[PDB]
This record gives C-alpha cells, structure tokens and sequence, in this order.
RNA sequence: ACCUCGGAGCAGAACCCAACCUCCGAGCAGUACAUGCUAAGACUUCACCAGUCAAAGCGAACCUCAAUUGAUCCAAUAACUUGACCAACGGAACAAGUUACCCUAGGGAUAACAGCGCAAUCCUAUUCUAGAGUCCAUAUCAACAAUAGGGUUUACGACCUCGAUGUUGGAUCAGGACAUCCCGAUGGUGCAGCCGCUAUUAAAGGUUCGUUUGUUCAACGAUUAAAGUCCUACGUGAUCUGAGUUCAGACCGGAGUAAUCCAGGUCGGUUUCUAUCUACUUUAAAUUCCUCCCUGUACGAAAGGACAAGAGAAAUAAGGCCUACUUCACAAAGCGCCUUCCCCCGUAAAUGAUAUCAUCUCAACUUAGAUACCCACACCCACCCAAGAACAGGGUU
RNA sequence: UCUCUUACUUUUAACCAGUGAAAUUGACCUGCCCGUGAAGAGGCGGGCAUAACACAGCAAGACGAGAAGACCCUAUGGAGCU
RNA sequence: CCGAGCCUGGUGAUAGCUGGUUGUCCAAGAUAGAAUCUUAGUUCAACUUUAAAUUUGCCCACAGAACCAAAUCCCCUUGUAAAUUUAACUGUUAGUCCAAAGAGGAACAGCUCUUUGGACACUAGGAAAAAACCUUGUAGAGAGAGUAAAAAAUUUAACACCCAUAGUAGGCCUAAAAGCAGCCACCAAUUAAGAAAGCGUUCAAGCUCAACACCCACUACCUAAAAAAUCCCAAACAUAUA
RNA sequence: ACCCCUAUACCUUCUGCAUAAUGAAUUAACUAGAAAUAACUUUGCAAGGAGAGCCAAAGCUAAGACCCCCGAAACCAGACGA
C-alpha cells in the first residue's frame, strides 16, 4: 500500500486520553519504514499552526517558493517540475518539516 | 524534463515598498533600460543563448540601450538571471548634434552630456 | 575598491572614463598637444554611436507615442461622427 | 538514480546552496523577555466557627503518632470531650493577621494541629500529655488571652 | 583510509560537499541583482497596442539594406593595368 | 524466444520517441458490380520504395472495416489479368551438421580469473518489547519490524587488460584488521566452589601431529592453554609443485544416421627466463604449560573443590658456544649445552559542588595507576688469521 | 623421503688475466605512505624521506621479457570430416 | 611448423579487420532516423562544407488545437540577421556523465533503455588530484587594474521529600482466590486514601504510587552510536573594527 | 648550473589513456592519394562551336582542379621431391 507523507495511518478513539494511546502509538510509529508520529487533534492543530507561524515571521527575504517560482539565477535547471508546488519541503520520499 | 520557463504576472507587478526600495515614479516610467551581462551563456540553454544574441549582450560588461517596450521586455523577461538591468537617467537631457561627441555614460546610469576631465 | 568606486561613482575601474584613463598621456616640450591616442578615439567612437542610438530609440518611441494618439483621436472623431442622415418618422 | 530512493538523495550543489539560503531565520527579540520584566473560603467558614465558639484553643506540634495510637489519642481525647483540628498553615495564617490573634500567629510553623474545646479540662490535656512525652503543647489561648504552657499548667493547678 | 567508491562527484555514493559562507553571501548577492532587475521589467512605459507599428519602416529598411547587398553579390572586374604590371618583373636598370 | 502489420500505455496537451517493456489483436469477412474514366490541390510512418484524401469535369444514379499484407526479374495468358507462411515478411532462384586436429584477421567494442561498482544474497551491531526462560522482556535466547554498518559468499554490471594481468589446492615466507580461539584485566549471572554462559578492554606472544580425499572443505584418531575469523591479484609459480582442472591418445554409460558430443567418470600428457630499475639484505626488555606447597584450605549438606603469595621443573622462541655426547675432527654442526629483565586502563573506591542529602568527576580533585651494546685510528710492501665473495677488518715484539 | 638437517669433495661461483654473445630498450635526473584517476601510480594531490657512486645477494613491484592469447566472441574469413 | 608436401606461376589473390599515411599558416565544423545475411559495414535522409540566386528566417501578441503536470504547436509586433532555393560533394551514422520526466532491475550499479536540457569529446580559473559539477569563452605583447566561481558546521540524558488507619477476606466463581486469576458495581468513616495504578504472594502476608498534612518546588535543557585489513594524515589557530 | 614557482612524454585507439592499452634503442637513407560523370574558375568563338565522327531552346571548344601503403589463413595450374 502506498502511504504518503501527511497522510494519518491508522485512527483511535474512546473514552481515554493522548498519553494512554501515545505510548503504544509512539511504539508502533516508531518501527514504520517510514518517519511516523503520534498525534492528537490538538498536537496535529498545534504544529499546523507552528508551521504557518513559522512561515509568517520567517526573516529570511529569499525562499524557495519565491526563487523557484519566479525562476530566480536559472534554478529550474538544477530543480524539478515538482518543486513548484514541494516548495522545498520534499525530496524524494523524504519530507523535511523544518523547511518553510 | 527541462524546459522555457513561464514568469508569473505576480511576479512582475511591483508594489510600494519596492518602489522607495529602488526609487523610480510608477507614473512618467523610465524610457530607456541600460542592460549589462554579468553571466555567462555557457551552461544554459540554447534559446537563452539565442536571446542573448538577439539583444546584442554577447560580450560580458558591455551596456547596451534597449527600449522599455514590452516585447524588449518580455526578452529581458526570459533571459533576466544574466544581465544587470538599470534606468538610463539624463540629468542634462538628450545629446544634441554639437554635444554628441563630449558625452559619458558613468557608473550611476547617467548619460552626461559634457565630459571636461577636470575638478569641480 | 570597486565597490566604493561605485558608490562615489567613478566606475569601478579605475582605467574607465576617468581623468587618469582619459587625459593625454604626453606632449612636445614646448607644448604642442600630442595627436589623439588610439584607444582615446576609439573610445571616444563608441560613445558617439551610444549617444546616436540613445537620441535614435527615444525618438522612434516618441514618434510611435503621437502616432498612436492621431490614429485614437481619428478613432474618436469616427465614433462621434454619429448624425442621423434621416429625421425618424412613424411611430413618432 | 531514480527520483524516489530509499536513501537521501545526494542534490546538484546550485539546489544545496539554494537550501542553504533558503534556510529560516527566527525573529531575534532585541532585549530579551526573559531578561525583560476554592478551598480558602470553606476553610474560612470552619476556622470562623472554631474561633467564634470553642474558647479553649491549644495549639500542638503534629508529631508523627502512628496510626493506631492518633486514633486512640482521638477516642480519649473526644472521651475527655475536645477535638482535633489539622486546619492547613497557608490559610490559616491570613485569618490570623485579619483576625488579631497576631501574637499567637508566630507559632503556627512547621506541623501543627489544634486542641480545642468549650470546656476547661486542661487537666487531661496535661496527664495525656505526660503520657506521651514526645509531644509539646507548643501553646494556644483560654478565655482570649494568650497563655504559654505554663500558662496551661498554673491554669489547670 | 577515507575513500570515495568509484568517482568522487558521480554515482550513488558522492564525496560530500558543503556550502561555505561567501558561496552563499555570493548566491545572495546574485540574488538582489536580479530583484532590481524584477523591479525595473515590472514597470513599462508603453502599452502593445502603443508600440504596435513604431519601428516598421526602420525594420524594413534594414533589411533591404540586407537584400541589397545580399544581391549586388558579384565579381569584381580585371586590369590592363594589373596585367601589364605584371609585365614588371624583368625590369632592369641596363 | 522473437523477426511483418495494427490499437492502448510508457509518450497526460502539435508531431515524433526505445527496451528479450506492459496488454490486446491481424495474415479476413460481408455488401456492391459506375468497386467506371479523368483531374486542381494536398497528406505521408522521420530517406526511397510504398501508402493516403480529394474539389471540379465526362459518364451514371436520382462500400463497411483497424491491421486484414509481398518489390524486381521471371513464368502462365490472344488480351485483360494471375502467380510465394519469398512469415528471416525491402524478399539471394536453388545449400545442413561437426571440429578438442584446427587455421587466419581482429576484439577488453565481448565472456572465463583477478581488480572495480553495487549489496539483492551473506555477516554484524543497535532500537522495540511479543514470546521462551516456575514467576521475571532485557542471566540467556528471541518473532514481526525499524535504523546503521561491513565487503569474506553466490550473483548482477561489462569499466582496465585478449601485440597474454598464467589457474585450484600444497610447500616456503609471511604483512595486516579485530568482529579474540588461548594467555591478561573487568562488569553481570538463574555466579556457593570447580566448571560455565554473556558483555567491556586488550592484537605484545601463541594458535599441533596424523588416516581417507587433488582438494579448499568435511569425517575420524591422538593431543593441546588454544587448535580463531578474515583480507593481502580467492597474498606469494622471473621462489618451487602439477594431484585436479578445460589441448592433441583411449575406454565405459548415454546422445546422434554419422562426423562428433556430454556444464559425467577413468588412464596418460613439455611449467622458459643470464635481474636493467625500485624495494630490501644483523632494529639486546620472551611467552606458556605442568608439579609441589598454600590445602583437602576457602566454599559446599555432601559429592566435590579454589584464587592469591612462593618454590621447582620443562616446552617453545630469540641470541650464542663446542667441555662432554653425536655427525665428525687444526674445524664446522645438533640430536648437546648456556643465557633470556618493563608496564599496558576495562573498572573499582574516598572527599565533594552544580542540585547546602547523596554522587568515582567530560566539576575542581585523591588512590589502585629503563638500562645494556658500540665509541682510538694514513705501520701496512708483504705474510698470517678464529676476518672475509672482491673490498674491508684483526695480528706481525 | 621426512622429524630436521648437517659435514666434506667436484662443478658452478667470486677475484686476476685473454677472448667475447642474446632476449630487452619512448626518454629518464628511475623513492615511501594515504588519496585520486581508463576504477591496482616512481612520475597527479597532501604529507614524509633525501650528499654522490661501485660490488655481492634476493625476487615483492616495474600490470617484468618471450610468443599481433592455445579459452571466449566477431568475420556475409578459411580449412578438415560426416 | 602434413586435417593434407614443397617450389614457381595466376599474384600487386582478397580482407566491411588491425597497423600506417610525410611542408607552413588561417577559417567553417559534433552527432533525429529508416532499410540492410544488418547492427565492426553500406545507401538514403539529418547535420556539416563550399559556390550561387532570392526573400524573409529566428524571438514571438491576442485569439485558437477532444471527447474519453512542466510545457508544446500556431503566431502580428518587437529585438535582430539570417533563412530558403539552386549547384557540387565528402565525413559523422560502435557516445559519456550531470539535472529533470519515466521504463527495466533491488525505488542496486561508474547498470540498461527513451525524452527535454547542459557540459564533454576546444580554452582557461575553481571543487585536493579530476571528462561530464561550478565560473568563463574568439585568440597577440605588458614587470597594469576591476572581478567571476571559489575555504563545512556541529557535542547530546541529575530528579522530588513525607506519609498511609479503615466499613471488608464488597458480592459471584472457585479449595481459596483477600485491591491485585475472571466477572458486576464502584459506594462509603476518619482531616486524608482507587472497592486499587504498579509489584509481590498457592492464597495470604508484605512495599510503592495516587491522598492528608509538610513546604522553597518541582529546579524539569525533551535529546541518542560503532566497526578492516601497508602508515593518522597539510601545519595550525576560539578574541584588533568587511 | 642547481636550489624557488609552474608542469600527468608522443602516436594510434577510444565514451574517456599519465595510463600499468598499441608502436617505437638511436642515426642515415628509402618508404604511402592514381581517374571518370558532372559541376565550378579562366580563355577563344558564338545560334553555333570543334583540324570529319560530337554536342547545341547559350552553347561548344581548351585548360585547371578529386579519388593511398603494408598484412592473412586460403584456392587452382604445372613442376620437383621416398
Ligand atoms: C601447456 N599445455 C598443457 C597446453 C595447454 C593448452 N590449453 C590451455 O591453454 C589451457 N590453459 C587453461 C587451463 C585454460 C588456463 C593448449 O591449448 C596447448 C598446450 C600445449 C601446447 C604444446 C604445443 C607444442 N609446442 C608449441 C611447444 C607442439 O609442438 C605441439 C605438437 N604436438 O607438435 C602441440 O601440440 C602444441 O602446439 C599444442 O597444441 C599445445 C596446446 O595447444
Ligand atoms: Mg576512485
Ligand atoms: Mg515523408
Ligand atoms: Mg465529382
Ligand atoms: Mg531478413
Ligand atoms: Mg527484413
Ligand atoms: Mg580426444
Ligand atoms: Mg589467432
Ligand atoms: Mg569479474
Ligand atoms: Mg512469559
Ligand atoms: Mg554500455
Ligand atoms: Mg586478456
Ligand atoms: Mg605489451
Ligand atoms: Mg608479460
Ligand atoms: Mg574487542
Ligand atoms: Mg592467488
Ligand atoms: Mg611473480
Ligand atoms: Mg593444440
Ligand atoms: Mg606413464
Ligand atoms: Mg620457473
Ligand atoms: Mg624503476
Ligand atoms: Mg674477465
Ligand atoms: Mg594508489
Ligand atoms: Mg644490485
Ligand atoms: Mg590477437
Ligand atoms: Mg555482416
Ligand atoms: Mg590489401
Ligand atoms: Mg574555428
Ligand atoms: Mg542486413
Ligand atoms: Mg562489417
Ligand atoms: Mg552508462
Ligand atoms: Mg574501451
Ligand atoms: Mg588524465
Ligand atoms: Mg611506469
Ligand atoms: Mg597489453
Ligand atoms: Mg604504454
Ligand atoms: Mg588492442
Ligand atoms: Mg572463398
Ligand atoms: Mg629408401
């Protein structure tokens, strides 16, 4: 089965909280062939946040929408078709969270 | 695979803070850019190539005048990552026939029409 | 120094335009100017052909300029030309 | 190489370099900001009341008294008719700096408990107290005035 | 002891390289260059239907200018003269 | 296995686009009998050949399908026309095997050995904690799975070499790694002791002789402290061997009409080189076993049974010498004799802050924790020598 | 034969004298380690070493010399046999 | 040198195969493909060269190219100066890496196959040496100058203290299963303790947590390896104004 | 003069050779591009040209200028050899 990074893997519920399904969650996670995490509404609504937080103060004036989208120094010769919409938080299988 | 690459509008619509980050009035523009190449065509593609020939920038920092038109324009648009794009200013208006051999381009972008060689 | 060249504006290098690069570099003893040096009239060639193309561009755009607006004003003179050759009658 | 691998992709320099610039910059604050600058209510009411009566107040050092010898002390001691009180420290000083007993407000430190009652009988307090002789009677009040533990005794003799 | 297998910039198995801090001032300063130059193509004077025919007759001269030559394409003429020069070569002084 | 033609993907949107790439088909059938003639303009399978559409006009009337196919010569025919699974499908008019008895021209454009790339396979370490271990995940073993590493196997690739990079085992000499087989130090134990199991550190030193087999291996016999794992062009053939393996002879079984063949067995079968260059050709601290006592002590219910300290006796390794023995004899040798000296780091503890306890401390801190050899120097013609290829050296009173 | 090799003689050997070849040879003022590279470096990179020159010995390297590979493939190249 | 002697002749046999191919100087010049007893070759195209004739050639504005992503086709301006046709021929048609979209294989290979685009087979500087990565191209002399690309940064794990009676060996099941084998409920006294969250017991018994009090305050950085074979590999340096 | 700095012999072959791929000790001498059909250039004459024959809707006549060396195993004929 093919499995996409931000794609969750597998949904609990119940009457319980994030910690009790967070120990084995993080177990399973963990032994994935992929990178894995436990989350809950509230950490996946957190980091959500935190990444479009990151990206409105970011202080850097260059990033790699800008650059790759107004093709800036002649990268898309070095770049991919696909990084017009990766943005550069892709590559490959591998999804860097800390890009912005 | 690689291939021309289209610049969006977006781009190339200017907004207020670009405009006293490099003061230039959007209203009465420029009329003439002053264009140098400060890259080379090898390593590029051949259309690049081509667009550079057409512009007449083969050799490296040599400027030219070019018309602020938009087809002159769309060219620089293609093969901008090579060359240095500034306004040609005229301090003391266009050369006449008896200044046309006393003038000066200068580093600034300014086409003097009197060249002395001597201390103000 | 290039870059404070720049900022002060005497190019870059300073064998381009400036007094030092452009003024002669001898004369006769008892002061005859010498005959213009080679690189100084060529030099000097190539920013007449600039200035001609300069004065050449910004005229055709000029031009190109006032004949787009004769051909709209001929364009609005057309449009306004719009009487009626014949009163209506009829129903009226 | 395909697109996808199994390993981290060596990139072309130019796309390296262009992470490298690219990278995020956090927003530096200038000075610093780390550097820049229930219960009580319920426990109001029972200490109100154990104040407005109960005019014998003692005031005891809450020693360790396993289990089975607190309760029994609690049995002879309600035999003998007063009770035992453990009111926490934390709100029971504030009512002693709004409720004028400020005198007997330096000696609540440490583990404490209150022996209290409306009646005089000093005199158990006294031979229980001897009976365990790991415990002080540290002080307390009979009648609104403060009385230390000679006090106690000259008022049970 | 530390070796690169096969060729050190090719391959599946690359020697590293990394991005030094002028490479990068370098890179950023390209960078401005060509935002200026995104600045001065985003503001144009004339419009396309301004500039639709004002260099026409320029372009078209030029290239009569091309035909003409490309035509008048032609051999040259010959020389009494050169031949008779030619003649020079035996002459003596007596 | 395929070889010609067509449809779909790869090849998302003008065209085109490969693979011994993924699928589906074709080598016709049915109608008509103007399925006649002629003729602008075009398309085109990347060339040519071949193929495709068609206005108008004359004459009539009032083709479906996706491929559904074959050039020239030549043959048949009065003519019009008609001829191949020429399917190796741009087609030679008509021709198979075998060669180790082989030859030639070339090819590292291309295989075998070796190197290299890669790591599927192989090997190791960690992470997780199901499970096994009476109970107990973590003394020990370990499923599913994850991460990382090695380059010893079998491959895979075809990059150097085919105007030669000689090959398996064995001898001889070994250099190196440590992922340690023994000896050393240490932690844990389901460690009472003896024995073990597991882990950390340690590469100075060591790691046997035989029967069968060409064997690497493997089995067995007898030991030992142990009989390590690898790499070195599967180390090492201008140092050796040639049992095996893949030249010419022959036999057996099988296959083939036969020649001949077998990734089957068997008997036999030439291993050249006078060293030009590089490199090198005398760098004194040795380990291990056993015996005695400690001691039948510690320990243990008993059976069993130590570690330290110390004494002795050997064995090998290195260096040397001939008194005797022995080969032998103005001498050289071993089978004989003599000598052989330092540590080594894993961790275990004390004081004591960050964190007024405690804490062995990437806190400050405390403890366990070499000498020897050589050393002077135009007597030199010549002679002698325990010195020596020449040279050099020692003696000549 | 070997454990396990030792001693002597002859030849060879080395020195003096006489005579005097061959294969080989791009040029050489011809080192070591690691890395690199047509993937195994005396000559390239980083380090280390380094007065010059004979004589004897060795065979680890010069992918050492010899024979336009004896295996494998190719050729609209041959030949023998059935 | 007998799988068919040797000599002479045919004979200068033939070789899609190897080797070689001799003055100087300048210029233009790099690889779509189809057939083929063909894939070590050849012919046609494609590219390339020369000489002519002529007029448009590249870049492209809007509109436009089908139902079941990057882009391309077409294309007036504009920027430029090339393009087509005519004549005459050679040679190249055994291809490498990098970026991108894919296919095969192991989401192996310095692997194989197409497509778009670079560079290499041509110069120079850089990434250590260096084909293919980066910078840069049009030629000479100079004991002048401004620059391009261009030098890797990181160092990680301390965590509380004190306390604990009891309705009850809650009920059922079981020999007993007592908070802790499995089920139903989960009330309730003390100031404050779950009809008990881990252990531990055949079951019991025991000891920790959650709870009172206590108090300064939970102090809380949320992170993580190591191996091979001749000999580690520039020397080094935290602090003088970009 | 060396010492300092720069610098991976040549030819062929190749995708790419310092290559540890080929050839070469060195000197002297010898040793490898032959031509038609057309085209192009330059003359002569010109609806004709060429010293019969041939070509001709500007052609014909003349000249110039363009196509290597070495090498098999083999096949056949006639001799000479026990
Ligand atoms: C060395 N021997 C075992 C041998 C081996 C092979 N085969 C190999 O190359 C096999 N080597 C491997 C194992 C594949 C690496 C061989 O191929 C040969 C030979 C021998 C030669 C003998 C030749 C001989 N001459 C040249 C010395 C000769 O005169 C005769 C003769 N009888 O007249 C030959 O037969 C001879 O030419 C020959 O045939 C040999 C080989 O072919
Ligand atoms: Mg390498
Ligand atoms: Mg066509
Ligand atoms: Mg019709
Ligand atoms: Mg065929
Ligand atoms: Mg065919
Ligand atoms: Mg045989
Ligand atoms: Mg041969
Ligand atoms: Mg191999
Ligand atoms: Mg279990
Ligand atoms: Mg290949
Ligand atoms: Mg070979
Ligand atoms: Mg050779
Ligand atoms: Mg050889
Ligand atoms: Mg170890
Ligand atoms: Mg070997
Ligand atoms: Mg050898
Ligand atoms: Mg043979
Ligand atoms: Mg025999
Ligand atoms: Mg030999
Ligand atoms: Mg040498
Ligand atoms: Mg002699
Ligand atoms: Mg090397
Ligand atoms: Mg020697
Ligand atoms: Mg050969
Ligand atoms: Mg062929
Ligand atoms: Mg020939
Ligand atoms: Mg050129
Ligand atoms: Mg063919
Ligand atoms: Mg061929
Ligand atoms: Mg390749
Ligand atoms: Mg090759
Ligand atoms: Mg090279
Ligand atoms: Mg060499
Ligand atoms: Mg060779
Ligand atoms: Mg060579
Ligand atoms: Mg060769
Ligand atoms: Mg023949
Ligand atoms: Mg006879």
């Amino acid at each position: 089965t093919p499995v996409k990074a931000g794609r969750l893997v597998v949904e609990m519920g119940g009457r319980c909280e994030f910690e009790e399904v967070q120990g084995f969650l993080d177990q399973v996670a963990h032994k994935l062939p992929f990178a894995a995490k436990a989350v809950s509404r509230g950490t996946l609504e957190k980091m959500r946040k935190d990444q479009e937080e990151r990206e409105r103060n970011n202080q850097n004036p260059w990033t790699f929408e800008r650059i790759a989208t107004a093709n800036m120094l002649g990268i898309r010769k070095v770049l991919s078709p696909y990084d017009l919409t990766h943005k550069g938080k892709y590559w490959g299988k591998f999804y860097m969270p800390k890009r912005v | 695979k690689f291939t021309r690459s289209r610049i969006p509008e977006k781009v190339f619509q200017a907004s207020p803070e670009d405009h006293e980050k490099y003061g230039g009035d959007p209203q009465n523009p420029h009329k003439l850019h002053i264009v140098t190449r400060i890259k080379s065509t090898r390593r590029r593609p051949y259309w690049e190539k081509d667009i550079i020939k057409m512009l007449g920038l083969e050799k490296a920092h040599t400027p030219q005048v070019h018309k602020n038109i938009p087809s002159v324009n769309a060219k620089l648009k293609v093969v901008k990552h090579l060359i240095r794009i500034k306004p040609l200013k005229l301090p003391q208006g266009l050369p006449a026939e008896e200044n046309m051999s006393n003038t000066c381009l200068k580093s600034t972008g300014e086409l003097v029409v009197q060249w002395h060689l001597k201390p103000v | 120094g290039g870059q404070w060249r720049l900022q002060q504006g005497l190019a870059a290098n300073p064998s381009g335009y400036g007094p030092l690069t452009e003024l002669p570099d001898w004369s006769y003893a008892d002061g005859r100017p010498a005959p213009p040096m080679k690189g100084q009239l060529r030099r000097k060639a190539e920013r007449e052909t600039f200035a001609r193309r300069v004065v050449l561009l910004s005229q055709e755009m000029d031009a190109g300029l006032q004949a787009w607006q004769l051909r709209q004003q001929k364009l609005q003179e057309e449009q306004r030309k719009q009487e009626n050759a014949l009163k209506p009658k009829g129903a009226s | 190489s395909k697109a996808v691998t199994r390993h981290r992709r060596v990139m072309h320099f130019q796309r390296q370099k262009l992470m490298a610039v690219t990278e995020y910059i956090p927003p530096k604050p200038a000075i610093h900001p780390s550097c820049l600058p229930g219960l009580i209510r319920l426990l109001r009411r029972e200490i109100a009341a154990v104040f407005q009566d109960n005019r014998m107040i003692a005031v005891c050092q809450n020693v360790a008294l396993s289990a089975e010898d607190k309760l029994l002390m609690r049995h002879q001691l309600r035999k003998h008719k007063i009770l035992m009180k453990v009111f926490p420290n934390q709100v029971l000083k504030p009512f002693l700096e709004d409720s004028k007993y400020q005198n007997l407000l330096p000696l609540f430190v440490g583990h404490n408990m209150l022996l209290v009652s409306e009646e005089p009988k000093v005199k158990e307090m006294v031979r229980i107290l001897r009976t365990v002789p790991f415990l002080p009677l540290l002080g307390g009040c009979i009648d609104d005035t403060i009385l230390s533990r000679q006090g106690f005794i000259n008022y049970s003799k | 002891r530390g070796r690169i297998p096969g060729r050190q910039w090719i391959g599946k198995h690359r020697r590293p390289r990394f991005v030094s801090l002028r490479a990068k001032q370098n890179m950023i300063r390209r960078l401005e260059i060509e935002a200026e130059n995104h600045y001065w193509l985003s503001m144009p004077y004339m419009t396309r239907e301004q500039e639709r025919g004002h260099a026409a007759v320029r372009r078209r001269e030029a290239f009569e200018a091309i035909k003409a030559a490309a035509t008048s394409k032609f051999p040259p003429h010959r020389f009494i003269a050169d031949q008779l020069d030619h003649l020079n070569v035996t002459k003596k002084w007596s």
